[PDB]
């Protein structure tokens, strides 16, 4: 009966003085803002009824129209920052807060839902929801011995909530809210469901992508095992976000990226950098060339795990943007390794897919690559094994390509002939 | 991201 319903007798029925003619057309309402396609958002806004459905969500002895009106405004606020906005602007953050201490569970989690829709329009949202108090009745209704007695829905739904009150820069979370709410998206993290599994890997991406006190917020709280185990998960959707937190906390200091080779994480790398995902290929070599500008330890430990032969792999054949991030990695370790490290990139193969990358467009990848020769060059003159480099790369026809790095780029043909001259 | 609730 609240079918297919037009808006003016939506409006119709909102306007009327009685709670139950209310409570059917701001069903018709949520049911017309539910369909699979085209809701119509705008048209709900246009006809003023935010201001009502905002009133409707303090209707404590109508436990139904409360349910609905939330419903309503979820999903207005599941549109544009303008949609979004128009929620807010309705007064629906401070009536959703209260909504959180409800009875009745369906409508308990339709509020944690809406305020998880507007922390995620962006910060300034996400902050106010903060402001109105939001974070201790959420963290509330997860204070539980054991988080496997409450609903799959609900734990998603509140984990999703509260990965988007972590999300977002400019400003970053406050530090406050970070660590009021971390010791409970830790608990989530060791939780068996995989999408609260996910939201919560997700939740500590967006903590670590930041400045290296906000990574060590994290790191102190014991996670990084916990992230490498869940690294090698078979779900793609856990293992997307446990390491892109893996890889954020190895830009921070050596020490936080020896937490990370401390709890095994280049055990899985060899799995991971042959990743049938180009994302996951393109990120963990990504992660490996910010292990490799590390210490000279830290590089003993990449080689010793046996990934040298793996990112010779992605430089050899990989989508170009893995295989750039390849070229980092291996820039990288040229320059803070050891000559016998160095020796031992030479000994696996890295000369000949190297200097095939040289025949690219990407200036910054020449740039990289040649920055990596003269490294190795270097090594090798320490040796006196410099002739045998060149032979090496002559045969692979690198020379040929150096020859011909007349480019636009001035340092690019400049190293090309400060190489071509002092060891060809 | 946002999350529109439907059926
Ligand atoms: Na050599």
């Amino acid at each position: 009966g609240t079918v297919n319903w037009s808006v003016e007798d939506i409006v119709k029925g909102i306007n009327s003085n009685n709670l139950e003619s209310q409570l059917q057309a701001t069903q018709a309402a949520r049911k017309l803002l539910s369909r699979e396609k085209q809701p119509p958002i705008d048209n709900i806004i246009r006809a003023g009824l935010i201001p009502k459905f905002v009133s409707f969500l303090g209707k404590t002895d109508c436990s139904p129209i409360q349910f609905e009106s939330a419903w309503a405004l979820t999903n207005i606020a599941s549109g544009t920052s303008e949609q979004t906005k128009a929620v807010v602007d309705g007064g629906a953050i401070p009536a959703f807060i209260s909504l959180l201490a409800s009875p009745h569970a369906h409508i308990s989690e339709q509020a944690v839902w809406a305020l998880g829709n507007i922390a995620g329009d962006g910060s300034a949202f996400r902050d106010l929801v903060i402001k109105h108090g939001a974070i201790d009745p959420l963290l509330a209704l997860l204070a539980v011995p054991d988080l496997s007695t409450l609903a799959c829905g609900y734990l998603r739904n509140l984990t999703w909530t509260l990965s988007n009150l972590c999300r977002n820069k400019n400003p970053a979370p406050p530090l406050d809210a970070v660590e009021q709410i971390l010791p409970t998206l830790v608990r989530l993290l060791h939780h068996n469901d995989p999408e609260v599994l996910a939201d919560s890997c997700w939740a500590i991406s967006y903590l670590t992508d930041g400045p290296n006190e906000r990574i060590e917020m994290v790191v102190k709280k014991g996670v990084v095992p916990q992230l490498v185990k869940l690294l090698g998960a078979t779900e793609l959707p856990i293992v997307t976000p446990a390491l892109r937190a893996i890889g954020n906390i190895v830009t921070g200091t050596d020490e936080q990226t020896q937490k990370v080779i401390d709890a095994g994480a280049l055990a899985v790398f060899p799995s991971l950098l042959t990743n049938p995902k180009t994302n996951i290929q393109k990120e963990a070599t990504w992660t490996m060339s910010n292990i490799t500008a590390g210490r000279q330890d830290q590089i003993q430990q990449v080689v010793n795990h046996g990934l040298v032969p793996f990112l010779v792999g992605v430089l050899s054949k990989a989508d170009f943007k893995t295989q750039k991030e390849a070229a980092w990695a291996i820039t990288n370790y040229t320059s803070g390794g050891t000559v016998e490290q160095i020796v031992y990139l030479v000994h696996c193969g890295i000369i000949e897919p190297l200097m095939n990358l040289l025949s690219a467009k990407d200036t910054k990848i020449i740039q990289v690559i040649l920055d990596a020769i003269s490294n190795i060059f270097q090594a090798a003159e320490k040796l006196g094994e410099t002739e045998k480099l060149s032979i090496m790369i002559e045969e692979c026809g690198g020379l040929d390509k150096i020859e011909a790095l007349r480019h636009e780029n001035e340092s690019v043909y400049k190293a090309s002939l400060n190489l071509i001259e002092k060891y060809f | 991201r946002k999350r529109r609730r439907v059926a």
